[PDB]
């Protein structure tokens, strides 16, 4: 037909009951929203809620990848500004646009370099968005919490080594000086945690 | 996709091609000509060849590439004559 | 080890004494060879640029 | 009262507050030296210290010390930044990873590209331009155009930037090195 | 389902099939523009890197 | 009257697996060089530069 | 507007966009066209003149020539050459860097039967494979790659150790005789004014505090040198330099600042090494408790 499968006339098509229930769900998400951004949950680009996702947690720096407007940023021509700032601070009698030309040369490039990368960049938006991102739909994997039952598998080793017995306890912390702060017939080291 | 090609087979014909890339490209310069046996193959039968009378695997080698190098040189010979 | 060496007094309680001479054991990676596999990002970019700008 | 030497009131100036150890040449300090840099001849000890500084900041070092050394937290608010630090870092090593991969797919087009390029100029022609020494003749050419390329080559010392600390009121973070809001 | 390395819905790839270089290229292969071609050799099977640990 | 090299020197990225330089194809050729004696695209196009 | 801020330029639309691009700049000197071009072409041809490909070439000329690469002495060679030539090229184009190093190697280097043991000898050798993939050096080692105060500060019985702290809201900076007598006493950020009833907290243990501390401690701390040296017999009268180690307490930012107050002085002090005495908290005595936890 003349469009997309799971968006009818009115709005998104409601297949479970939730959007039965709850049909604002059917039409509406955020601030940037259009007819034709329903079934894309995603919002053109440039535009509130057009961020891909990478497991979940959406995907807010890009330009700090390809080393565009970073700290950390992909640094062209340093040897050249170096050696300038050196000329220009040892003395005043000769002077040295032979330097400079060097440089403003190296800059001359560095323009067309740059908008290189940034052209490319927005090709990998384009890529990630197709191949990877999930489009907010996966649990985040960044957060421990997220990762508790991991956690816990190691609670159950430290409690089967306790004889099945004391989960999530830990050994009592004791003091900066314990060990040759107490005498003989007291524990001077703290005792896993079934053997208080 | 799984390689029909068993480890062993994937060492030797990589080892002779990277010899050699005429070996190579021979047979598939730009699309695969399917059709036409490729000397990357054939090499490989007679140094199996080689190999089941004894000779060993270096040698074996050489020797094949060297068959095919003199095979060349008459073909270039003829065209320079 | 460190434990150890530290209380006999073979090792300080801080500090590599030998940081520069065990430099040749690192895997110092150039800026200029490309290793495909890396978690670095910006030397990705980096020959990126120079075959681009070649 | 007696404090650590990386607490808050270590080392005190007071009528009453004295150092402690013996402070100079052999020291206090003799064996307790996290790093040492001979100063090369003719070198400004500003390189050796923002070398030093950009070293154990990019390492996390001058975060965790900055981090532990200033309040105490409890081993499980300790464990959950730690953890998630290193999560967050799993979460970003896993992007960086499918960003690389794409690159070293434009690379490939850019180097296929200069391909196209050979075959329409000739491969030569596509050398000479990328400053090949055809008209070299004598070998003095090459010795002027190596010494560029000498010259160019040794590198200048890296003035690399180390992010300042923040200061905030009751310091939640003493890690603070931006404005942004932190989680504790 | 996800890929294991960064969690791709594709296998990576460059190139896969034996023709496509020469199908994409057709009219400037019977052209015979393709003839010395270094591009179509060079690159027609190269396939990405291994990223991996 | 009053009035060239890259940004880096890198050596050569690594080559892709499954490419590589096509069989009897000089990569380091020069305008120095001698005349190769036949009629190629490259040849010709050498030659003509 | 009212009351609220001024937009930015380039939220304005176009100063001059109702102005046709050819008038922005104007083009002209239209008449001296012509005039330039007939001028360069006449250069041109005094050009031709100053210096001063068709020359027909039979093929059948050539035919020794010719028969000289059907004898296969030279196809030997062709083969040979191509044998050689098809190992596998990891090049692709001109490299400047690889060609660098190259000629580089040229210019060092320019500047510059028994039998063959079987398999089953190495069989016997365990030895042997464990030399061949070893990481360690056979021959004669050298020794300053295995002693322990090899990279290690050397003192002398002069030498002045300037100890530069760097707190959170403060900085300060002392110096000591190698015997540890105090020279001077401590200039602080907060002893030297700077500090306290001001512009505020944020900035009291800052960069330039840092640098006023230590810029006016060294200016007071030289002439009590040549003084405490004038009474042992050690006159320093000119020429002269103070070997100076720098120990910093850190990881503030009153660091930075600091140590840029000593390099201004390098016509005076002397730095022989740069070391840092920085506490790391392993584990020990409860810090005192934060906000939050
Ligand atoms: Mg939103
Ligand atoms: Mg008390
Ligand atoms: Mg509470």
């Amino acid at each position: 037909r003349q469009h997309d499968s799971g968006v009818n006339q009115y709005g998104l098509k409601p297949t479970n009951a939730y959007d039965y229930i709850n049909p604002t769900n059917l039409i509406n998400f955020g601030r940037g929203t259009t007819f034709d951004n329903l079934g894309v949950r995603r919002a053109g680009r440039g535009e509130i809620d057009s961020s891909p996702s990478h497991s979940g947690s959406p995907v807010f720096t890009q330009a700090k990848l390809i080393g565009l407007s970073g700290e950390e940023q992909l640094t062209m021509c340093q040897s050249e500004t170096m050696a300038l700032r050196l000329c220009m601070a040892k003395a005043g009698k000769e002077t040295c646009e032979r330097e400079s030309r060097a440089l403003d040369s190296c800059l001359g490039r560095v323009g067309h370099l740059r908008r290189a990368m940034s052209e490319a960049c927005w090709e990998f938006n384009d890529w990630f968005i197709q191949n990877v991102s999930d489009n907010h739909t996966k649990p985040f994997q960044h957060r421990p919490h997220d990762w508790r039952h991991f956690y816990a598998q190691e609670k159950l080793v430290r409690e089967r080594q306790q004889n099945g017995h004391a989960y999530g306890r830990r050994p009592k912390q004791f003091s900066f000086g314990a060990r040759y702060v107490k005498t003989d017939g007291y524990g001077k080291r703290p005792r896993l945690p079934y053997n208080k | 996709d799984t390689s029909t090609l068993s480890p062993e087979r994937v060492a030797l014909r990589d080892e002779l091609a990277r010899k050699s890339r005429l070996v190579a490209s021979e047979g598939m310069r730009y699309y695969n000509i399917f059709w036409v046996r490729k000397p990357l193959d054939t090499m490989e039968k007679e140094y199996y060849e080689l190999k089941r009378r004894g000779v060993d695997h270096g040698e074996a080698i050489r020797k094949v590439l060297q068959g095919f190098y003199s095979g060349l040189a008459v073909k270039k010979r003829v065209a320079a004559i | 080890a460190k434990a150890q060496a530290i209380r006999i007094g073979l090792y300080p309680r801080f500090g590599n004494p030998f940081w520069f001479r065990s430099q040749k054991f690192r895997p110092k990676a150039y800026q200029e060879n490309y290793d495909p596999t890396t978690y670095s990002t910006k030397r990705t970019v980096e020959h990126f640029a120079y075959n681009w700008v070649q | 009262g007696g404090y650590m030497m990386y607490h808050r009131k270590a080392m005190g100036t007071m009528k009453y507050s004295k150092w402690k150890g013996a402070h100079g040449g052999i020291s206090h300090f003799y064996g307790r030296t996290p790093m040492v840099e001979e100063v090369r001849p003719n070198e400004p000890i500003t390189l050796v210290d923002r070398r030093i500084m950009h070293y154990v900041h990019h390492s996390r070092l001058r975060h965790f010390q900055l981090f532990r050394s200033y309040q105490e937290k409890s081993n499980s608010t300790e464990c959950k930044l730690r953890e998630g630090e290193m999560l967050r870092r799993r979460w970003h090593r896993r992007l960086q990873k499918s960003f690389i991969a794409f690159m070293q797919f434009k690379t490939m087009k850019v180097l296929e590209d200069q391909a196209r390029l050979v075959n329409t100029y000739g491969q030569a022609a596509v050398n000479a331009a990328l400053g090949d020494p055809w008209n070299a003749t004598d070998n003095v050419a090459r010795e002027r155009k190596s010494a560029a390329v000498r010259r160019q080559v040794r590198a200048l010392p890296m003035v690399n930037v180390v992010p300042k600390h923040v200061a905030t009121m009751k310091q939640i973070h003493n890690d603070r090195f931006n404005y942004r809001w932190r989680v504790n | 389902r996800e890929g294991w390395l960064f969690g791709q819905q594709v296998q990576l790839h460059y190139h896969r099939f034996p023709d496509e270089q020469l199908i994409t290229n057709l009219s400037r292969w019977r052209t015979g523009e393709t003839v010395g071609d270094i591009a179509m050799q060079q690159f027609r099977n190269a396939q990405p890197f291994d990223i991996e640990d | 009257m009053p009035l060239h090299g890259n940004l880096f020197y890198f050596r050569e990225y690594p080559m892709y697996p499954g490419e590589y330089v096509p069989a009897e194809h000089n990569t380091l050729s020069s305008l120095r060089d001698e005349l190769r004696l036949d009629l190629t695209a490259q040849s010709l196009k050498e030659a003509w530069m | 507007r009212r009351g609220k801020p001024r937009p930015r330029a380039g939220m304005f639309p176009d100063k001059y966009r109702r102005v046709p691009m050819l008038l922005k700049p104007q083009q002209g000197g239209q008449q001296y066209f012509n005039h330039f071009l007939i001028r360069s072409t006449n250069d041109r041809l005094t050009q031709q003149d100053v210096d001063n490909f068709i020359s027909p070439q039979l093929p059948q000329m050539d035919w020794r020539n010719m028969s000289a690469r059907s004898s296969e002495e030279s196809i030997r060679e062709e083969m040979r050459q191509l044998a050689e030539n098809d190992v596998m090229q990891h090049q692709r184009v001109f490299n400047e860097r690889m060609w660098y190093e190259k000629e580089e190697e040229h210019r060092m280097k320019a500047r510059s039967p028994p039998r063959v043991l079987g398999g089953d000898y190495f069989k016997t050798r365990f030895g042997y494979s464990l030399v061949k993939n070893s990481e360690m050096t056979q021959g004669p080692v050298d020794y300053s790659q295995l002693d322990m105060w090899g990279e290690m500060p050397r003192y002398t019985s002069d030498m002045v150790f300037l100890y530069l702290v760097s707190r959170r809201r403060n900085t300060y900076a002392v110096a000591y005789t190698y015997e540890g007598k105090r020279i001077l006493n401590t200039y602080t950020a907060g002893n030297r004014g700077l500090k306290g009833g001001d512009r505020g907290f944020r900035s009291e243990g800052s960069t330039d505090n840092g640098h006023q501390v230590t810029s006016m401690y060294l200016n007071d701390l030289l002439p009590k040198l040549r003084e405490m040296r004038a009474s042992e017999g050690r006159p320093m009268g000119r020429g002269e330099k103070v070997e100076l180690v720098v120990r910093v307490m850190g990881f503030y930012n009153g660091r930075q600042g600091a140590v840029r107050a000593v390099q201004d002085r390098a016509n005076e002090f002397h730095v022989r090494y740069f070391e840092d005495i920085t506490p790391f908290p392993l584990n020990g005595p409860k810090m005192p408790r934060g906000v939050f936890k």
